[PDB]
């Protein structure tokens, strides 16, 4: 019921072109990393032992 | 009986020179997180010389 952490896209994540029906990345590419653990990210979302 | 008394006195000087050479040598790791992922490795040593 709560909200492990709020995420948006930094500058290197974003989708320059999303057709209705396709995906970004496209069909076939590998998905992006959530984090990237760069000079840009944020810190990684905790979890409890509970969660 | 045979009863005795005897009393004796004592004076004593010492001198002592020492001399020690020591080397150090360490790693200190750290990584963190400041606006960003962070990283550094430090690799130190040393050498000290008393009398």
């Amino acid at each position: 019921g709560d909200t492990l952490s709020t995420i948006k896209a930094q500058e290197n994540q974003i989708g320059n072109n999303l057709s209705p029906g396709d995906t970004y990345p496209k069909k076939g590419l590998s998905p992006l990393a959530l984090n990237t653990m760069d000079q840009f990210s944020s810190r990684l979302i905790p979890i409890n032992y509970d969660q | 009986e045979h009863a005795s008394t005897d009393q004796g006195k004592t004076v004593s000087r010492a001198t002592t020179n020492s001399k020690t050479e020591s080397n150090t040598a360490g790693v200190s790791v750290n990584v963190g997180y400041q606006n960003g992922f962070t990283a550094n490795v430090t690799t130190n040593y040393s050498h000290t010389t008393d009398n």
